[PDB]
DNA sequence: CTTTTTTGCCTAAAATGTGATCTAGATCACATTTTTCGCATCTTTTTTATGCTATAATGTGTGCAGTCTGACGCGGCG
DNA sequence: CGCCGCGTCAGACTCGTAGGATTATAGCATAAAAAAGATGCGAAAAATGTGATCTAGATCACATTTTAGGCAAAAAAG
């Protein structure tokens, strides 16, 4: 939703310097989502 | 009414008028989703346009009046 | 897959969806016409003969 | 042959011809003169442009 | 009257329940060594812009069209 | 005025079929610019390591309590 590319430290100051608990939250989001909850609508794009 | 577009021109007076106003009306029905008046009978919107024009219900005048009144009331209720 | 519903739907849509008709030379105005569809089990358009 | 929608030209962005390359059917302009004599401005628009 | 089948007892016996009291587990926000990555050097390495070669040499055609044609313009053409 | 020469420029429409090109034409040497690596700089960031915080089951000799059915005799049926 932007022309931007934000990935790192700037985020650290806007929100929270923490960086690799963000990675743990990546694992979280996969678990929230991947386990068949919303996978089915992705899998129609798996053939892409 | 299906194979024959005859009565619609002795009502109005023109092929061009009936075609235009019908495309208008059944565009407000195809994508707008307003209801019919004469029964439906499982046929695409074209027939219902022709039929509604054939009995003396819809015309460019009456379309103008309906859209006028609803839009004026819309401007009113907005304030 | 060719589901039967494909064809059920297709008959459903094709209803009242008029169509054009062209031979060449379209010399005068009546060298093309516009008819209603009807479907057939073949690769051969039929038409009303008199025209 | 039938042609729904596919390739187009390059300079002119226009549909092609030939069943071998999924060819659209041209209309001569006298087919246009027909609806001149009928007056189908919107079909005219359609087949001109889109 | 004899049998067998049942229950209750004998007699031995496993399963149930006291909870009080720890103790190895897992958390938990933040500093350090590794991946091997990206742009500047070299540094070659190939490739590329440019430069000469001193007997002597002097006017094309070059391969074709098969010539449509009727009317009208327009420059001549008198 | 009334020719004459000459040139210009139009030649019904929507589909299908095949792939397809050729001649000859100088040579060496220099110095420059740009392409593939190494190196290296070991940097930014995933792993690793801080120690104090917490916690749900785990235990053994008790007290019932079921199981547990082995026998034999009391009771019911043949």
């Amino acid at each position: 939703d932007m022309n931007t590319d934000y990935t790192l430290e700037e985020v650290g100051k806007q929100f929270d310097v923490t960086r690799e608990r963000i990675r743990q939250i990546e694992a979280k989001a996969l678990r929230k989502l991947r386990h068949p909850s919303r996978s089915e609508v992705l899998r129609s794009f798996l053939d892409d | 009414a299906r194979v024959t577009v005859q009565d619609a021109v002795e009502k109005i007076g023109n092929r061009f008028d009936l075609v235009l106003v019908a495309a208008r009306r059944a565009r407000q029905m195809q994508v707008g989703g307003k209801d019919p008046l004469v029964p439906e009978e499982n046929d695409k919107t074209t027939v219902i346009a022709l039929r509604e024009i054939e009995e003396g219900l819809i015309n460019n005048q009456i379309l103008d009046v309906r859209e006028r009144q609803e839009q004026q009331e819309q401007e009113a209720a907005e304030l | 897959r060719e589901e039967a519903v494909v064809w059920d739907i297709l008959d459903e849509v094709i209803r009242e969806h008029p169509v054009l008709l062209n031979r060449a030379p379209t010399l005068h105005r009546l060298g093309i016409q516009a008819f209603e569809p009807v479907l057939i089990e073949g690769k051969a358009i039929q038409l009303h003969p008199l025209v | 042959h039938a042609r729904s929608t596919g390739s187009y030209s390059l300079v002119t962005q226009q549909p092609l011809g030939g069943k071998a390359q999924f060819g659209g059917q041209r209309f001569g302009e006298m087919e246009v003169w027909a609806l001149e004599a009928y007056g189908a401005a919107y079909t005219l628009q359609e087949m001109l442009t889109v």
